[PDB]
């Protein structure tokens, strides 16, 4: 969706004049989503250290 | 298909350097001749040379 965005970079929304959070969603890339989920370090967030 | 091709190319919405918008002068420079009414009870005798 957001290369289809992209390539149209001269017509609404990405063009034109863009609502601020589309402005925001046309900018900002994709990160990964399954390199995110770790549950040895949310475990340990979790555990107190002590 | 012939609606296309009276059409031609699809202009665009907001006017470009490249290309004019469908609503700008410059596109509808000769679109305007072409649908007024007088350029056909005005003329006493057709010119056919393509000038």
């Amino acid at each position: 969706q957001r290369d289809l965005y992209l390539s149209q970079s001269k017509s609404p929304p990405c063009g034109g004049n863009p609502t601020p959070e589309m402005n925001t969603f046309c900018r900002t890339a994709i990160p990964d989503f399954i390199s995110t989920v770790n549950f040895v370090k949310k475990q340990n967030d979790d555990t107190p250290k002590d | 298909l012939v609606m296309q091709n009276v059409i031609g190319t699809l202009p665009p919405a907001q006017t470009s350097g490249s290309t004019p918008a469908f609503y700008s002068y410059k596109y509808n420079q000769p679109l305007i001749s072409q649908l007024n009414s007088n350029s056909l009870i005005a003329p006493l005798l057709m010119d056919t040379s393509a000038s």
